[PDB]
RNA sequence: CCCGGCGAGGGGAGUGAAAAAGAACCUGAAACCGUGUACGUACAAGCAGUGGGAGCACGCUUAGGCGUGUGACUGCGUACC
RNA sequence: UGUAACGGGGCUAAACCAUGCACCGAAGCUGCGGCAGCGACGCGCGUUGUUGGGUAGGGGAGCGUUCUGUAAGCCUGCGAAGGUGUGCUGUGAGGCAUGCUGGAGGUAUCAGAAGUGCGAAUGCUGACAUAAGUAACGAUAAAGCGGGUGAAAAGCCC
């Protein structure tokens, strides 16, 4: 059984016990989120299409870590016209872990 | 205060050098070919984040349509009939239910055609 | 730099680039773009300034507790023995110190000794105010100090 | 390093005229 | 997630068989490159051959509209001056019918290494016989 | 038991000798010295003496059955080349490069 | 007070301009001076 | 005529593909000295096809 | 002591803390040129990268994903001053 | 020069005119995360709005290098500088740790001073490439053989 939820501006389908990289949440590591706006929810012939929500689908996940993720070199230059410009980044996330998944 | 300049250009060059690995000839050895590619890969790279996004959302549209049409409509009319539904599932989770869970999929177009009914 | 005003080759033909001394900067061997000279980097400091910036050293050594203020200090003969003796009797290793009639005695007791220097109060620096860690005075010096800075 | 060029030498075909 | 990319270890292709008969050249042509280079499935990956072996029967009797039967020509060059060479529809049908469809569904193929590998996969006859029975090619409405 | 040989700076550019070189590597020692004995280049020459050392320093110094021995390793390194002077036409002077080469063969029983 | 923790007020030190020195330090190549002219040469400038 | 570019070190290794040297096929054995030699060449002690052809 | 032309050069032995400190000698960069190993490469068109990406080899702490190397195929893409 | 006056394939619509309703489509807009400038508002920070493509050029704030004091301190033969890998780390110039190499220097901090940063200048000096194992080996008066010496002989001796 899996499920599709948004978080982060961006959806996601998941299956309990797989670990997922969200946008980065302000919750505590040991803490637990509910993702209530669950789009659809599948248990083979069992098939949740929530318009736009699965009325009383819940996700249950708990936070395993907050990190930063891999450093981006963003580099422009205009060629000819003595400009050049370079910036690092290194997008911030969050790992959660699902505990469970509710129809 | 004369100020040699040998061991602070040399860490520069090893720098430059360093991101040209796996260039072919001159520009992972020589540090005026290795500086231009250097740049040249950076600019690529900007320009390919943008594309990525542009790229990844075509695959997943024509995954779409491939799945849609098998189901007896057309990708212009299940995205049509998908937000008179309401339902809210991107593209790249329709692309994903399209190639894993063809039940499910064929439910998501039922529905679309429902709804346009 | 030494060296003929002779163009080493000619301007046009050769196929090189052009060339008009042999001490330009942009050789080996060549003249320095801009070569140093002697320099003088004394500054000007207004008397005020400098009297002003010595009441404020003067007055965080006594907030700091590093003006051991004293009546007298003196050694007996010129002997760097007695002065180290002395000093580790009063607890200090490092210091300045200031005396009203700078003794014979005492600079050369002192002169060996490198974390001490003995100096008159019209002796006094601003930098060796700060770079020692304790500034022995005499009562003398204190008074002089004083009338001096006024 | 490049060595010191030489003097004009006797050269093989005349220069063209353009005019 | 990352999206799911075709495996070409894995790749599942199956086949098929067509009647050019009667089917107009450019329509038909269409449908060949669609299902050749895998555009019917929900698989398709832009860099992998998902597509399907497809055998097309009587390419000479693939039929063309207005007067394209003699008016269609069809230029090539051998790279020597004066090279142009130039066949009409009627006279490509009579000498070379299975060339017809071929050009057409080429030309509609990606350019490319892997588009020539996707035309590898299609098989044209000009007649109504073929010799893939072991492969057990399916009709295929086009 | 690699016993090594070495002939340094032997006159003779290392495009020449790489090519005689190429003839033994990995072949017996004796089928080597046969190769060399009738390979008209004077980098056979050459090669064929650092064999030849090679083969004696694993027998005198390593004990070593020649009857086992092969041809493990052998390359040719560059060696410090010499620079002379070439006059050419209308007073132009050409360098001239004398190249030498450093040849090392490997000899081992395995 | 010591000789390692006396600072300038803030604002009484600025440092100058060091011009060829690169695109980032935005006085990079012609320096300021711009592109030719007799204002951009060496010992350059009509007089007063 | 010269290059308008510098080959490349793998153009160089290219050309020089057909630069390798081959040995000898095989040497053949004097019957009555037994030594080695090129097919069709008395041995180093002037020995062909079994006879002393020249001496010492 | 050994190969070698009573060679050059080298392999041992010995000296030294060290001989890849052996006199072409402190350290020993880069261009440049090699040997070995892994992967790719002989139906394939262009600033040689970048964004996707299969397979293969390797080292890992579930048998596991991961890390490293390579990069078929594919989108975009005509150096710098 | 070659089809060469739809980009091509192809098209009798996959042309054109009308009407309508979907969809695709950008670094535009929105969503989600992060950073910065400026202005308001409160209490130093917070909150709210808004802005952030740039050549010449102006303004501001930094990194690093050598040298002086701090430093007769600190680090360092239990391995300094330099070299060369690796991992981590900041928005950048960078920084930090560490394997190996190296074999004796290095230097926090906060200040001070500059011969303080290079890819170009047909730049200068040295080194090494490419063409390339290519052209050429300098009068077309000319050599052949035997013997000798030698590790080796077309070239030396007879
Ligand atoms: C050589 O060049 C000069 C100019 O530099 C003259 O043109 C001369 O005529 C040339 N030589 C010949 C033989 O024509
Ligand atoms: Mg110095
Ligand atoms: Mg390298
Ligand atoms: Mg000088
Ligand atoms: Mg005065
Ligand atoms: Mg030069
Ligand atoms: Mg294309
Ligand atoms: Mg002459
Ligand atoms: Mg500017
Ligand atoms: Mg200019
Ligand atoms: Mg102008
Ligand atoms: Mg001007
Ligand atoms: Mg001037
Ligand atoms: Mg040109
Ligand atoms: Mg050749
Ligand atoms: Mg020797
Ligand atoms: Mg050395
Ligand atoms: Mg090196
Ligand atoms: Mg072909
Ligand atoms: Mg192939
Ligand atoms: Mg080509
Ligand atoms: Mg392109
Ligand atoms: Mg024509
Ligand atoms: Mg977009
Ligand atoms: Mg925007
Ligand atoms: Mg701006
Ligand atoms: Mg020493
Ligand atoms: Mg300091
Ligand atoms: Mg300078
Ligand atoms: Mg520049
Ligand atoms: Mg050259
Ligand atoms: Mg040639
Ligand atoms: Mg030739
Ligand atoms: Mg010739
Ligand atoms: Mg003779
Ligand atoms: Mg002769
Ligand atoms: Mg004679």
């Amino acid at each position: 059984m899996y499920a599709v939820f948004q978080s982060g501006g961006k959806q996601h389908r998941v299956s309990e016990g797989q670990t997922v990289r969200l946008e980065k949440l302000d919750i505590a590591t040991g803490e637990t989120v509910e993702f209530a706006e669950v789009l659809m929810i599948a248990n083979g012939e069992e098939v949740k299409i929530g318009v736009p929500f699965v009325d009383g689908g819940v996700i249950k996940a708990e936070v395993v870590a907050h990190g930063r993720g891999e450093k981006v070199k963003i580099v422009k230059f205009r060629r000819r016209k003595h400009y050049r410009k370079q910036q690092g980044h290194r997008q911030w996330f969050t790992d959660v872990k699902i505990t469970g998944i509710s129809a | 205060a004369r100020v040699k300049r040998g061991v602070i250009a040399r860490a520069r060059h090893k720098k430059i050098l360093k991101q040209a690995k796996g260039y072919y000839g001159a520009r992972s050895r020589v540090y005026r070919v290795a500086f231009q590619a250097v740049i040249k890969a950076g600019q690529y790279a900007y320009r390919d984040r943008r594309q990525r996004k542009r790229q990844f959302r075509q695959l997943w549209i024509a995954r779409i349509n491939a799945a849609a049409r098998q189901n007896g409509i057309s990708y212009s009319k299940f995205i049509n009939g998908l937000k008179k539904a309401s339902v809210e599932i991107d593209r790249k989770i329709l692309a994903d239910i399209a190639v894993f869970d063809k039940v499910a999929f064929t439910a998501l177009v039922e529905k679309a055609k429902a709804a346009l009914a | 730099v030494t060296g003929s005003g002779k163009k080493p080759w000619r301007q046009k033909g050769t196929g090189r680039a052009r060339s008009g001394s042999i001490k330009s900067p942009i050789w080996r061997s060549g003249g320095v773009t801009f070569a140093a000279r002697p320099q003088d980097h004394s500054q000007k400091v207004n008397k005020k300034m400098y009297r002003g910036a010595l009441k404020s050293i003067l007055s965080e050594l006594v907030r700091q507790d590093r003006l051991i203020v004293v009546e007298k200090f003196s050694v007996e003969a010129p002997k760097t023995k007695l002065l180290a003796q002395k000093l580790k009797d009063m607890a200090l290793e490092d210091v300045l110190i200031i005396t009203g009639e700078l003794d014979e005695n005492l600079f050369l007791a002192a002169r060996n000794l490198h974390k001490v220097d003995v100096r008159d109060a019209t002796g006094i620096d601003p930098v060796s105010l700060i770079a020692f860690d304790k500034v022995v005075m005499t009562a003398d010096a204190v008074k002089q100090v004083e009338e001096m800075l006024a | 390093g490049k060595p010191r060029p030489y003097s004009p030498r006797p050269t093989s075909h005349p220069r063209p005229i353009r005019v | 997630m990352k999206t799911f990319t075709a495996k070409p270890e894995t790749v599942k292709r199956d086949w098929y068989v067509v009647d050019a008969t009667g089917k107009t050249l450019g329509r038909l042509a269409t449908e060949l490159a669609r299902r050749l280079r895998g555009k019917h499935k929900a698989e398709y990956t832009p860099h992998v051959d998902t597509g399907d072996y497809i055998i097309v029967l009587n390419a000479d009797k693939v039929a063309v509209t207005g007067n394209k039967r003699t008016d269609k020509v069809y230029y090539h060059h051998t790279g020597h001056i004066g090279g142009i060479k130039q066949a009409t529809f009627e006279e490509m049908i009579a000498r070379r019918p299975e060339r017809v469809i071929e050009i057409a569904v080429k030309g509609m193929l990606p350019k490319g290494p892997l588009g020539r590998a996707m035309f590898r996969k299609l098989k044209v006859y000009a007649g109504n016989e073929h010799n893939h029975a072991a492969q057990q090619p399916q009709v295929l409405d086009i | 038991m690699e016993t090594i040989a070495k002939h340094r700076h032997a006159r003779s550019s290392a495009q020449k000798v790489r090519l005689v070189a190429d003839l033994i590597r990995g072949k017996k020692v004796s089928q080597a010295l046969d190769i060399l004995t009738y390979t008209n280049k004077k980098a056979a020459v050459l090669v064929k003496k650092v064999l030849e050392s090679a083969i004696a320093n694993a027998e005198h110094n390593d004990g070593a059955d020649i009857d086992d021995l092969k041809v493990t390793k052998i390359f040719v390194d560059e060696g410090p080349s010499m620079k002379r002077i070439m006059p050419r036409a209308k007073g132009r002077a050409d360098r001239i490069l004398k190249r030498t080469s450093h040849i090392t063969v490997v000899v081992s029983d395995r | 007070m010591r000789l390692n923790t006396l600072s300038p007020a803030e604002g009484s030190k600025k440092a100058g301009k060091r011009l060829g020195r690169g695109i980032g330090s935005g006085l990079g190549k012609t320096g300021g001076r711009g592109h030719k002219g007799q204002k951009s040469r060496s010992g350059g400038g009509v007089r007063r | 005529a010269v290059q308008q570019n510098k080959p490349t070190r793998s153009k160089r290794g290219m050309r020089r593909s057909h630069d390798a040297l081959t040995a000898v096929t095989s040497l053949s054995v004097d019957k009555t000295s037994g030594e080695k030699h090129l097919r069709h060449h008395i041995t180093a002690d002037g020995y062909y096809r079994g006879r002393k052809v020249i001496a010492k």
